[PDB]
């Protein structure tokens, strides 16, 4: 947030509002919606952007990802993920156990194929829970398994 | 002139229903009359909406009756109408541009393959297989099972049950029509069991018991116990009594191939588990047929992939192995690439869905 | 039945036995070839034997095996070497296959050798066995009495001998048949082949057929000169008029050359004419003096402003600061364009008083579009604000200079030197803001007046203003230089304008350079790829913003598969909303020729999670489809009107205005809710600013020019791409970026009129052709050929598309030449009997001429 | 023959469109992943 | 003469591949718009 005074003057100049999403006041809603017209004074209409040089943009792209394991990904998370792989194998089995039990009760209670059920989208939610979760658990056991050994000699 | 020819064919296809199994007219003039109403540019230049309007599905069971004890009656070498038919059949495929042709390409090959099944050589049919293979999208579900039926039968004469395995699986799952589930399915199930005859498994009767009548259950049940127990005497008596059923289905060749499988299957039935098997114990087992053939009998069965053994003539025994191991390094990795290959057939479902 | 007994003699001796054997084998190959395919190694081995003279028999037998194998290339090579079994006269499925197989093969082999040499068809580079096929195929096409099949094969064969030989000998001229057949060769040349050198030969060789004038057509030949812009073809047209003296033909040809050609080619015909001799009647023709008068006089006779919709739009509210007066001032200049109507300024005192500097800068400069077309009294309107007539304020004085360039644009060679001393006088130092505003209007005025003409002084004068790093007048310097640099341009200005962008960092200057670097490259196509690569490699979003327009203008017209792929690649990888919007807008300039694929590309982009993706797809669909058909493009803009985003509604409504011009009255029945939402959004104060201002701009475009003139881009009038129309749309693509650029749209308006004049002296008679068609003249927003007469065919609204249903009767004193040419710009039907009772009524342009 | 040559050009423009749809398909999943990380 | 008619019938097979990619994206990009 910012503030800038206007009072008398500041007119007979270039176009302040036309820049970014100004000329507003549908209902009272803008920003914090405690403002409407006056805001602090006159609706200075802040515009917040950012610009950086070629050196600054090159940094945060490669530097900032999640945390720093970088420069070698092989052995840093290898021992940590492999040690919990025995427990992960047992935890992913429970997720599959509750998968088909939802789809089994889904088609068992519907003999109609109409909507009295306020079920407007029933299947896609539970279908994605059995898909996206399955799609999440298998890819982390494959893509990581390729670099989990890579021993050669 | 496409509409004028199509309008005349609409009245011609109605007559062909009578010419098929219903009203055969004359056994001489009709086969000469049906030829002159086709050749004069009914297939034309392939202009538009040209398919299914030819004879196609209708003439499969027609010309086979005129050739056997009707026009010929073994008085000539081959039907002159069929000789011209083979000229028109192979000309239809020669002029084909391989554009919209899907169902019409696979139906004509069914004649040249079926002819080689009764009277003819099937060695030349292997060259047509390279031309026969196309992704046909217009073949109806009734003819998809027949297209897979002939491809599985040719490989049986070629002594390959592995290639014919994939074709016969999709053959019994298709053709829901009642006529195809009675006469065509029972004939196809006997060919599906014929693949198991060359494999050496020969499973028991579970699904096939109620799927077909007792006509096909009697010979398969007697051949099941004959090949499993390794008895050539009971296997010989089965061929004699059931010979009438073996000739019509072209299954009479089982007197050689399946007879050799009587010994190969009986090897896994009897227990060779112990290492050193004396020559006298082999002669006693498998009745007296295993007494005459001892060293040569085991020698070929090892290379064929049945078992793995070693023969010692010095002390007169044979060291045998039951193929039992424990997964350590390279043992479990053999099926690793196979299970991935098994899923490759299911990887095409992404484009289908 | 079996080929085994026939194939056994193939490996034996005594080739005389093989003579009768191969004759018996060749008949059964169509059947048993599957078995013969295993003997192919034995067949090809005996072919190379010199003592074996039957090789011609094995050539056809081996070819039929590969015929059904799926590879037709092997069967062609074996049949041609024997030079017997290949017969074009024999008609069969097998023989016609190997004859037609060499068609695309001759095209594929010639296209690869076309890059190294274009004369390859005169040498042995192509296989003579394959060359004879292309020669014998044309001989069969000539016997079929069809010139479309023969010329269609020779078009893809990259051979110039067959195209000229087969066409010239067939000329029996009916006189109407072979003038049309030439049109097929010229239409399929530039629109298909992307190479300019290949199509140049087709354009030049087609001119020699009409040289002797066997009742030729000069219209098609004029379009050829515009495409190549060659001085040889331009001077050749005047060479025929030098020996053959006709006042009707020499004047009518010059009327097309001045309208169709651009500003660069127009100046070439004027200078080069004096050396070979000139006609004093044609000196004023190429000067464009009557063209400016036909624009104003047309709108005076038939005039409907419809002020009821304009007065109601501006009477809703006096608020919205100065944006409300600026929004209505944009639509004010459109409706009164060419009308020279001051009723807005004179009759209303208050609305002008509440405006600010730049709001009055818009209203004062709006008179330039209003008075556009007047080459005499247009300056007297700006008289009080002149440099030395002082002004009411120095801010408004800068608006008189921009409006001065709007009227004289392209004719301002005298105004260019008038505005040159103003820029140099203020180029020394500027300490205030207003001194840049006065210099701003001078730079935009000299740029439009000199637009289309290369001037080194304007490029040098604006360089000093740009060097001062001015945020107001410096931006117009970069945009003003690009207008004089239009056309091929110079490589020196490419590196200087590009390096200055990365040296001094300014947004409006870079946008002025980015648009400037896009204007300096026109029709260069692959020649501009050097500058395009530098824009794509830079990470700056300002350079990549204008990089799409560089590809749009250079690749405009004939498109490139690689150039379109580059524009689609920028909108994907880059996350900038303004760049993704500017990338898809550039796709419209390349697709201007074929508008069928325009709605299909933007259809997938019409549904997206980003709001700015739908923004650029609205205008790019409306750029080409404005003056064209395909009302299905309106259905794409329908859901954009319900988008809560205000700028998307502004994007849809403005695009609906240009496409629906003269489309109203039950043709496309979307005008009920479209014309209602114009006054509905303005009346309701609950809407946003961008949605309300878009209804004002779209309302003025439908009424632009008094609902008479239309926006014409790639039509039959010019026949090619309009330079002033494309540049006006590029500037029109910026709304909230700096200040409203919609004033540049005045260059895209053209009058639609049918006037015969005479064959000697200017007349403008009033008559009627009396032809029945659908009535588009009396169809206007309110507050089938029966060969039947019509009320009045003179001027009114008409339409270029519906004109083709209006013929020209010969019962009058005028004799038609092309039988209803149909171009409203050139017009001037030939008059064989001047001074006849045609009821001539002189117009108002005769006073100043 | 003029209409037949025009139909050939129509499918040539769709050739680049088929490969371009796969470009947005893999690019949208990168933006869809960022939307899931925001949730 | 043949390849004029041959190309016409062969380019019709590419129409089915276009509808497969359009229906695949409509079921995807529309879901992202709702998110």
């Amino acid at each position: 947030d910012a503030f800038r005074l206007i009072d008398t003057g500041a007119l007979i100049n270039n176009l302040e509002p036309r820049q970014t999403t100004s000329n507003t006041g549908l209902l009272n809603k803008a920003n914090i919606q405690a403002l409407i017209h006056g805001l602090n004074r006159h609706y200075y209409s802040l515009n917040i952007d950012y610009h950086k040089t070629a050196k600054e943009t090159k940094m945060l792209m490669n530097l900032h990802k999640e945390q720093w394991q970088s420069g070698l990904k092989m052995y840093d998370y290898e021992e940590k993920e492999e040690s919990n792989l025995a427990a992960t194998k047992s935890m992913v089995k429970i997720a599959e156990q509750y998968s088909k039990r939802i789809e089994e009760e889904k088609e068992l209670t519907e003999e109609e194929l109409k909507t009295r059920y306020v079920g407007r989208q029933d299947p896609k939610k539970h279908l994605s829970e059995t898909a996206d979760e399955t799609l999440e658990n298998n890819i982390v056991s494959v893509l990581t398994a390729g670099v989990n050994s890579v021993a050669i000699k | 002139k496409t509409i004028e020819v199509t309008a005349e064919i609409n009245c011609f296809m109605h007559l062909l229903v009578q010419l098929f199994l219903w009203d055969s007219k004359e056994l001489e003039q009709l086969v000469e009359f049906n030829r002159k109403v086709v050749i004069p540019n009914l297939l034309c230049y392939y202009n538009l909406r040209s398919l299914n309007l030819i004879n196609a599905k209708l003439w499969f069971y027609i010309y086979l009756s005129h050739e056997t004890l009707a026009r010929s009656s073994e008085e000539i070498n081959s039907d002159n109408q069929n000789i011209i038919l083979r000229s028109t059949m192979m000309k239809f495929l020669k002029i084909a541009s391989l554009k919209h042709d899907n169902e019409t390409k696979a139906m004509l090959i069914n004649l040249i393959l079926r002819d080689f099944l009764n009277n003819g050589e099937v060695d030349s049919a292997s060259d047509f297989i390279s031309k026969l293979e196309y992704p046909h999208t217009d073949v109806s579900s009734s003819l998809e099972a027949r297209y897979f039926f002939y491809l599985s039968k040719i490989n049986a004469i070629q002594l390959d049950y592995s290639t014919a395995n994939e074709y016969i699986i999709a053959a019994i799952r298709k053709a829901p029509h009642n006529s195809k589930s009675l006469g065509f399915l029972q004939q196809s199930n006997k060919l599906h069991c014929c693949i198991q005859l060359l494999m050496g498994d020969i499973p028991e009767l579970s699904f096939f018991h109620q799927s077909n009548m007792q006509k096909s259950l009697l010979p398969y049940y007697h051949l099941t116990k004959a090949v499993k127990l390794g008895d050539l005497k009971k296997f010989t008596s089965t061929i004699t009594k059931y010979k009438q059923l073996l000739l019509k289905d072209d299954t009479y060749q089982l007197c050689v191939r399946l007879r050799s499988n009587v010994i190969k299957t009986g090897i896994r039935i009897i227990s060779l588990t112990y290492k050193k098997i004396s020559l006298r114990d082999i002669c006693l087992k498998l009745n007296l047929d295993s007494e005459q053939t001892v060293e040569y009998m085991v020698s070929r069965a090892i290379r064929d992939g049945v078992i793995e053994a070693k023969i010692n003539h010095e002390d007169g025994f044979i060291e045998t192995t039951e193929l039992l191991n424990i997964y350590d390094s390279e043992d479990p990795q053999q099926v690793f690439d196979e299970r991935i290959k098994f899923a490759n057939q299911l990887h095409d479902e992404y484009l289908v869905s | 039945t079996t080929a085994a007994p026939l194939l056994a003699l193939l490996r034996e001796n005594q080739d005389s036995v093989k003579t009768y054997a191969l004759e018996s084998i060749n008949n059964v190959v169509d059947q048993l070839w599957s078995e013969i395919s295993n003997e192919l190694p034995d067949i090809e081995a005996l072919y190379d034997d010199d003592t074996f003279s039957d090789r011609e028999m094995a050539a056809l037998i081996a070819s039929k095996v590969y015929y059904n194998l799926g590879e037709y290339e092997s069967a062609v090579k074996y049949a041609l070497a024997a030079k017997d079994r290949f017969d074009i006269d024999e008609k069969s499925q097998f023989v016609e296959t190997i004859v037609s197989k060499s068609i695309e093969m001759y095209v594929q082999e010639a296209s690869k050798q076309y890059t190294k040499d274009e004369q390859f068809y005169t040498k042995d580079i192509i296989d003579p066995k394959l060359t004879s096929i292309f020669e014998r195929m044309i001989e069969k096409c000539l016997k079929a009495s069809e010139l479309k099949l023969a010329l269609g094969i020779a078009l893809e064969g990259y051979r110039l001998d067959i195209i000229e030989s087969a066409l010239k000998s067939k000329l029996d001229q009916s006189t109407s048949e072979n003038v049309k057949i030439i049109n097929y060769l010229l239409t399929l040349a530039i629109t298909t082949v992307t190479n300019s050198k290949f199509r140049s030969s087709i354009l030049r060789k087609s001119f020699d057929f009409l040289m002797n004038m066997p009742n030729c057509d000069y219209l098609t030949l004029n379009k050829v000169v515009v495409n190549l812009n060659d001085a040889g073809l331009a001077l050749q047209l005047f060479k025929k008029l030098k020996e053959e003296n006709d006042e009707g033909l020499s004047a009518q040809i010059a009327f097309d050359l001045v309208s169709s050609a651009s500003q660069q080619l127009l100046e070439i015909l004027v200078t080069e004419l004096t050396a070979q001799g000139y006609d004093p009647a044609l000196l004023n023709i190429l000067s464009g003096l009557p063209t400016c008068d036909y624009y104003n006089t047309f709108l005076l006779n038939n005039k409907n402003i419809d002020i009821g919709l304009l007065n109601k739009s501006k009477s809703s509210l006096d608020g919205k600061f100065s944006l409300f007066h600026t929004a209505v001032s944009v639509a004010n200049g459109f409706m009164h364009a060419g009308t020279t109507d001051n009723s807005f300024i004179k009759a209303n005192l208050p609305w002008l008083g509440k405006a600010q500097n730049w709001a009055k800068f818009t209203a004062t400069a709006s008179l330039g579009v209003i008075h556009k077309g007047n080459l005499l009294e247009g300056k007297k309107v700006m008289a009080p604000y002149l440099p030395g007539s002082r002004a009411s304020s120095r801010f408004i004085k800068g608006g008189s200079l921009y409006g001065l360039g709007l009227i004289y644009a392209g004719f301002g060679r005298d105004t260019t030197d008038y505005l040159k001393n103003i820029i140099v006088e203020n180029s020394g130092t500027s300490g205030d803001e207003d001194v840049d505003v006065l210099l701003h209007g001078a730079s935009l005025g000299i740029g439009l007046a000199a637009m289309g003409s290369a001037n080194i002084e304007v490029y040098e004068a604006l360089k000093e203003v740009l060097y001062n790093d001015s945020a107001t007048s410096g931006e117009a310097a970069a945009l003003g230089m690009g207008l004089c640099m239009l056309g091929t341009g110079k490589p020196e200005a490419i590196h200087d304008m590009f390096t200055y962008s990365q040296e001094t960092q300014h947004g409006n200057i870079t946008r002025g350079l980015a648009v400037g670097l896009a204007l300096i490259n026109y029709g260069r196509q692959e020649l501009a790829d050097d500058l395009i690569t530098k824009m794509l490699a830079s990470d700056e979003s300002l350079l990549r913003y204008g990089g799409a327009f560089t590809i749009a203008l250079a690749y405009a017209g004939t498109g490139n598969n690689s150039a379109v792929k580059r524009l689609l690649h920028v909108a994907v990888s880059d996350s900038n909303d303004d760049v993704r919007r500017a990338a898809v807008i550039a796709l419209g300039f390349v697709l201007l020729r074929d508008y069928t694929t325009v709605p299909r590309i933007v259809q997938l982009l019409s549904k997206s999670h980003n709001a700015h993706v739908r923004c650029g797809t609205a205008f790019a669909l409306g750029i080409a489809c404005a003056g064209k058909g395909l009302q299905s493009a309106i259905d794409v803009l329908d859901p954009l009107t319900k988008d809560p985003v205000d700028f998307v509604r502004q994007a849809a409504m403005i695009a609906l205005s240009m496409i629906l011009i003269q489309q109203t009255e039950k043709l496309n029945p979307q005008v009920a809710d479209i014309n209602k939402n114009f006054l509905s959004v303005i009346t309701n104060k609950h809407q946003e600013g961008l949605a309300k201002f878009g209804a004002c701009v779209a309302q003025g475009i439908m009424n632009a020019g008094g609902r008479n003139v239309t926006i014409q881009l790639e039509n039959a009038d010019t026949g090619t791409l309009d330079t002033k129309s494309v540049v006006g749309l590029v500037m029109f693509s910026q709304f909230w970026y700096w200040f409203p650029l919609a004033h540049f749209l005045s260059l895209s308006f053209t009058p639609t009129t049918v006037i015969g004049i005479r064959g000697s002296d200017q007349a403008i008679p009033k008559f009627q052709m009396n032809c029945y068609a659908k009535e588009d003249a009396f169809s206007y927003p309110r507050m089938k050929y029966s060969s039947k007469p019509y009320k009045v065919d003179n001027m009114t609204r008409i339409l270029p598309q519906q004109s083709r249903y209006i013929s020209f009767i010969k019962d009058d004193r005028f004799v038609p030449v092309r039988k209803f040419k149909g171009n409203n710009g050139v017009v001037v039907l030939r008059d064989r009997e001047p001074k006849e009772p045609v009821a001539l009524i002189e117009t108002v342009r005769q006073m100043k001429d | 023959y003029f209409k037949l040559k025009k139909l050939e050009k129509e499918y040539e423009l769709l050739t680049l469109q088929e490969d371009y749809i796969k470009d947005e398909q893999r690019h949208l999943k990168r933006e869809l992943k960022r939307a899931q990380e925001e949730v | 003469e043949q390849k004029i008619q041959e190309t016409e019938l062969k380019i019709r097979s590419k129409t089915e591949n276009v509808r497969r990619l359009e229906a695949q994206r409509n079921a995807l990009n529309d879901k992202v718009r709702f998110i």
